[PDB]
RNA sequence: GUUCUUUGUAAAGUGCCUUCGAAGAGUCGAGUUGUUUGGGAAUGCAGCUCUAAGUGGGUGGUAAAUUCCAUCUAAAGCUAA
RNA sequence: UUGACCUCAAAUCAGGUAGGAGUACCCGCUGAACUUAAGCAUAUCAAUAAGCGGAGGAAAAGAAACCAACCGGGAUUGCCUUAGUAACGGCGAGUGAAGCGGCAAAAGCUCAAAUUUGAAAUCUGGUACCUUCGGUGCCCGAGUUGUAAUUUGGAGAGGG
């Protein structure tokens, strides 16, 4: 498509004069790690999905409480690989969307409702508990029938 | 009378005989003409600043420095980018915090952009039959400090107790500040 | 300003002074708006070491003055202890 | 960015969470080879700031060293001279251990040239190193001048002459008064000195 | 024997001495005997001793009754009683 | 030097007013143990244990506490004679 | 049930590269003793010979976490000099630098860390054609866990 519009509008610029007004504005979802941060702490996004699984886990985990701060509606999906499908890549680890057509404004307040119910909401308590009490079956058998007995 | 010589290592492994000096001047001298054939109207070395010396030995001297500043430089009219082409070395790092020092830098630019000519990069290139030296052309001078005869003013100051009092002044001037802080902090 | 003699307080030749441009090279330790900001969101997320733990029970129980001797061997010199306890009143100032 | 933001929180150490990370990997890092590749750099920011670039041709390996002093290879202790040389356990190996991880994946990858290294992890038995490593045949380095200076045949193999950043501190080139016996190499600036210089008119 | 000075560098301690003898050799030879023929306090000839390089003036002999101007960091007391009584100053300068 | 090709609504430089100014971590540093050189309660490097800060950090050849002042900007890199 | 992703593999896969020799000089590591002290352990010989690793026509160092205490100097190297001096040593034998000054040579700079976000603008390879140490056009690939352009503290950026 890029090849498309470049043509599109390289024959637009000799013949009419114009100032690249021929393109009409884009909308997509920003993508780009680096890229996210940044619009956040501008307060310019409105959701932010966070792939659980990331190879080195150092690299997200403080979004969870930067998106907190400043007050952006994060969720936590599932799978790297999911993303990356969406945007055009192998992987892509976050996704933020800044803007949205007017026609499909009421559709997004009520997403975030359901969202921030789940995540930004149950913030406050999350951190108070430690997770890793699971043990292996063969030891959770060892122990329960011994608390059955005693 | 004692004597100490330090040769109990195996010092005949490590001795440098100079045979090649009246070799190596003759090698040195084609180096810096076939330089000055390369560089063919340019002067051989760029222009160097009037720098007065550290160390109270040697500070009634005065020597030619590295380069000059980003300050001087911009005080003549000129970046300090466009300096380096002309010729005119610039040291970024050295301050000014001296006036007399930064008025004869600056009289040593005014002279210096009035002596040469740039040619253009267009071409027709007027033949310029190079000075080898801009040192020799522009050199370092030994300011003046006084005039060679004056008339005799005398106060009576006697030029020795001045010395002996603002001695006794430094060596005795912390404790004298002791007392007179355990004055004030009374009551 | 200097005197003008050989010796004394303030030796050397009197010349007039240009006080020049200040180096940016000396401003170095001076944060931004944006490092506060993230040195703050940093020390929410990583908590506290084992070590500053161990003096925020100790002020509270044994004073000032023994949570310096602590803070003097755990880091390295005295005048970095300085520098650690006066964060810890900082935290628990923000407790309370 | 995350460049700042990873910056700080791997300087907390002893944080609840790097602890955990610290012990997770340790593991790992145990069960591969001492040396094998990463796929991928561990710490991405202090990769990025020793000069890695996520392209073709910049290839990380992760080593691993023993952790201790060097014992002297003499058999049974006897060192056959005057009363000092006896001593064994106390000897202590003037480069650091950084250096040696980086001669051991020097000397398997030998086409490669490495660039330099920086600490991930540590146990009581291991320290954990990973590298940062140039291949200077593939045709995105020979071009774009930024990093084709490597492709220039006086950096063959950097890491065993010393001249990588571990390397010159272990030489303790720096400038200063304190480093007067090594400024411009320690065994130049002695030949220098004992040296007879003897002029043709004798001074 | 004494104590000890760690990094001890000879530029802290530069201070050759000049007599009261000489004095004159600092000035040029041609010039030299029109000076010493005034007694004019309105033109006295100006001598820097720290041009020259000397760091102290000192007063070992004695010196003609001309009236002369003298620059120095450091003189001693007998040498500037000496040149007071032929009526030059002693200015100190740095 | 001589000849035909013009790259550019591209690029660079300078004056002024404001808000700014991101600057390298098991590192710098300290303890101890060995090794080194003129470096003298520690000149380098190395092992282990402890492990920072941001008007901060290092040095200023006698340790430490207290108050100053000067000077540079470390833990990443290239380059002829 | 298909279709990605991550990590790990294989192939006489497509194209590449390293070892050995020389080793006077160069950068490291490792490292003795005979000898001197009229004994000798210390110290010395020596941070040297031997052993091992790695380069070039030079190597190495280099654009200050510098020297300084001045009316201040200004990347590194080399010479004259500082100097057999300060300093350390069974304070014995012995050892022994650096800053200034003159001179030779001269040259500066690059990333990390700033959202291009109204457009990954970047790059290897494969294949056709060509004016071939390469260039142009299409197609896979790398890549958003960050490739270009802009900035390197002497500054510099965003608006006017």
């Amino acid at each position: 498509e890029k090849k498309e519009r470049l043509t599109k509008e390289a024959a637009a610029v000799a013949e009419g004069k114009s100032k690249q007004d021929a393109s009409p504005k884009p909308y997509a979802v920003k993508y780009g790690l680096n890229h996210v941060v940044a619009l956040i702490e501008n307060k310019k996004a409105k959701l932010v999905l966070i792939a659980n699984d990331v190879d080195p886990i150092e690299l997200v985990v403080f979004l969870p409480a930067l998106c907190k701060k400043m007050g952006v509606p994060y969720a936590i999906v599932k799978g790297k690989a999911r993303l990356g499908t969406l945007v055009n890549q192998k992987t892509s680890a976050v996704a933020a969307l800044t803007e949205v057509r007017a026609e499909d404004e009421a559709a997004l307040a009520k997403l975030v409702s359901t969202i921030d119910a789940n995540f930004a909401d149950k913030y406050d308590e999350v951190k108070k508990h430690w997770g890793g009490g699971i043990l292996g079956n063969k030891a959770q058998a060892k122990m329960d029938k011994r608390a059955k007995n005693s | 009378p004692i004597l100490k010589n330090h040769f109990r290592k195996h010092w005949q492994e490590r001795v440098k005989v100079h045979f090649d000096q009246a070799g190596k001047k003759v090698s040195r001298r084609n180096a810096r003409a076939t330089r000055a054939a390369k560089i063919a109207p340019r002067p051989l070395d760029l222009l160097r600043p009037v720098v007065r010396a550290p160390t109270v030995k040697y500070n009634r001297k005065v020597r030619a420095g590295r380069g000059f500043t980003l300050a001087e430089v911009k005080a003549a009219g000129l970046t300090a980018a466009y300096a380096r082409t002309i010729g005119i070395a610039v040291d970024h790092r050295r301050q000014n915090r001296n006036q007399e020092i930064f008025d004869a830098n600056v009289q040593r630019l005014k002279e210096y952009q009035s002596k040469i000519i740039v040619f253009p990069r267009n071409g027709k290139a007027p033949e310029a039959e190079q000075v080898l030296s801009a040192a020799a052309t522009f050199p370092i001078a030994q300011p003046a400090t006084d005039v060679e005869a004056r008339a005799v003013q005398d106060n009576g100051e006697s030029a020795f107790r001045t010395l002996r009092l603002a001695r006794s002044e430094k060596k005795f001037r912390g404790i004298r500040e002791k007392r007179a802080r355990e004055k004030a902090e009374a009551e | 300003v200097k005197t003008g003699i050989a010796i004394g307080l303030n030796k050397g030749k009197k010349v007039t002074s240009m006080t020049p441009a200040p180096k940016i090279s000396y401003k170095k330790g001076a944060a931004s708006n944006r490092t506060k900001f993230v040195r703050s969101l940093v020390r929410e997320i990583a908590g506290l070491s084992p070590y500053e733990r161990r003096l925020i029970d100790l002020i509270r129980n044994s004073g000032e003055k023994r949570a310096r001797k602590v803070a003097k061997k755990r880091l390295g010199s005295f005048t970095r202890a300085k520098a650690k306890v006066e964060e810890m009143n900082n935290i628990i100032a923000a407790s309370r | 960015g995350a460049y700042k933001y990873l910056e700080e929180l791997q300087r907390k150490k002893q944080s609840d969470v790097l602890r955990f990370l610290q012990r997770v990997r340790v593991w790992e890092y145990r069960q591969k080879n001492v040396i094998h590749r990463a796929a991928r750099p561990t710490r991405p920011d202090k990769a990025r700031r020793l000069g890695y670039k996520a392209k073709q041709g910049f290839v990380i390996y992760r080593v691993r060293v023993r952790r201790g002093n060097r014992k002297r290879p003499v058999p049974k202790g006897a060192t056959y001279g005057k009363p000092t040389n006896q001593g064994v356990n106390e000897l202590k190996y003037q480069r650091s251990l950084r250096a040696t991880a980086e001669e051991r994946v020097g000397r398997r990858a030998a086409n490669l040239r490495v660039l330099n290294s920086y600490w991930v992890n540590q146990d009581s038995t291991y320290k954990y190193f990973e590298v940062i490593l140039v291949d200077p045949q593939h045709k995105a380095i020979r071009r774009d001048a930024r990093y084709n200076w490597i492709c220039d045949p006086v950096h063959k193999h950097r890491e065993a002459r010393g001249l990588t950043a571990t390397g010159k501190k272990s030489r303790g080139i720096n400038k200063g008064h304190k480093f007067n016996n090594t400024k411009a190499g320690r065994r130049k600036t002695w030949k220098r000195q004992n040296t007879l210089s003897l002029w043709r008119y004798r001074k | 024997v004494g104590m000890r000075y760690f990094h001890k560098q000879q530029a802290h301690f530069w201070k050759p001495v000049l007599n009261l003898d000489k004095l004159w050799t600092l000035i040029p030879e041609d010039k030299r005997d029109q000076y010493l023929k005034s007694a004019s306090k309105e033109t006295a000839p100006v001598i820097d001793t720290l041009a020259a390089g000397y760091g102290k003036i000192l007063g070992k002999g004695r010196i003609p009754n001309v009236p002369v101007i003298v620059k120095a960091r450091f003189v001693s007391k007998l040498a500037e009683e000496k040149i007071r009584a032929a009526g030059g100053v002693v200015e100190l300068i740095a």
